[PDB]
RNA sequence: UUCAAAGCGGAGAGGUA
C-alpha cells in the first residue's frame, strides 16, 4: 500500500464516471456505511481510514 | 492514457521545451503521470 | 434592543467602558419623561413645543447619527455608534461577520522550503 | 447531585508579506 497507487486509483474513479462531483459524494456514503458496520467489536482491518477503504473497495469493483 | 512513445528530443531544453513536454504528458498520459515527470525533472535539474 | 447584544464590559483598572446605545436610550427616555411630566402640569405651551422638537431630534439621533442636522458628539469629539452604523459600513454586520468569519482547529506560520518531499506532500512542525 | 473562573469594546500610531 503506497500513496501513489491510491492516487492513480482514484484518477481512475474519477474517469468513468460522467460527472466529477457525483462520485465524492458516493466515496462519502460508502466510507461512512463502513465506518458504521464496524462497529462490532472484531476490528475488521481497522488499521486503513474509512476514506481509503472506500476508495480501495471502488477500485477492486471496477473490474 | 498509456501506449505514446516519446520522441528522443536531440536539442537543447530551455523552459518553452519543459512546457511542451508537461502539456504532452498531460494531454497522453493523464493527471497522475505528469506529477511523477514533474517530480523526476526538478530532481535532475537541482542535482 | 435585548441588553446582551449592548453589554457593559469592566477595564483593568475598575473602570466601565459602556457603549454608545445606552447614551442614546438614556436621552430618549430622559426627554420624555421630562416631556410628559410638563405635559401633566399643563405649562405654557411654548415651551412644551421646545420640548417636543427636543424629543424628536433625539429619536433622529439615535435611529441614524447625523443624517439630517449635527452629529451627537460624546465624551471626546467623536461622534456616537447609532443603529445604522451596526450593519451599513465595510466593517458593518453584512461584510465582517456574515460573509467571513473566524473559525476553530487553525493555525498559522512562516514558510521554508522543502525539496525531497513530493507534491501532495507538506510539511507540519 | 451542582460549575466555574478567565474572557472581554473602541480610538490613534507604526510595521511584515
Amino acid at each position: 500500500l503506497d500513496s501513489q497507487d491510491l492516487l492513480f486509483k482514484a484518477e481512475s474513479l474519477i474517469v468513468n464516471s460522467t460527472n466529477r462531483y457525483h462520485v465524492t459524494l458516493q466515496i462519502a456514503r460508502r466510507a461512512k456505511q463502513a465506518r458504521y458496520e464496524e462497529m462490532e467489536n472484531l476490528s475488521e482491518e481497522t488499521g486503513i481510514k474509512p476514506v481509503l477503504r472506500a476508495i480501495l473497495e471502488m477500485s477492486d469493483e471496477l473490474n | 492514457e498509456a501506449k505514446s512513445a516519446p520522441i528522443f528530443r536531440n536539442r537543447v531544453i530551455d523552459k518553452k521545451q519543459l512546457k511542451k513536454l508537461i502539456g504532452w504528458t498531460f494531454a497522453h498520459y493523464g493527471t497522475a503521470k505528469t506529477a511523477v515527470v514533474a517530480d523526476d525533472l526538478k530532481a535532475l535539474g537541482f542535482r | 434592543i435585548p441588553p446582551d447584544l449592548r453589554p457593559m464590559v469592566q477595564l483593568d483598572g475598575g473602570r466601565f467602558a459602556t457603549s454608545d446605545l445606552n447614551d442614546l436610550y438614556r436621552r430618549v427616555i430622559n426627554r420624555n419623561n421630562r416631556l410628559a411630566r410638563l405635559q401633566e402640569i399643563l405649562a405654557p405651551e411654548i415651551i412644551v413645543r421646545n420640548e417636543k422638537r427636543m424629543l424628536q431630534e433625539a429619536v433622529d439621533a439615535l435611529i441614524d447619527n447625523g443624517r439630517r442636522g449635527r452629529t451627537v458628539v460624546g465624551a471626546n469629539n467623536r461622534p456616537l455608534k447609532s443603529l445604522s452604523d451596526i450593519i451599513e459600513g465595510k466593517q458593518g454586520r453584512f461584510r465582517q461577520n456574515l460573509l467571513g468569519k473566524r473559525v476553530d482547529y487553525s493555525g498559522r506560520s512562516v514558510i521554508v522550503v522543502g525539496p525531497n518531499l513530493k507534491i501532495h506532500q507538506c510539511g507540519l512542525p
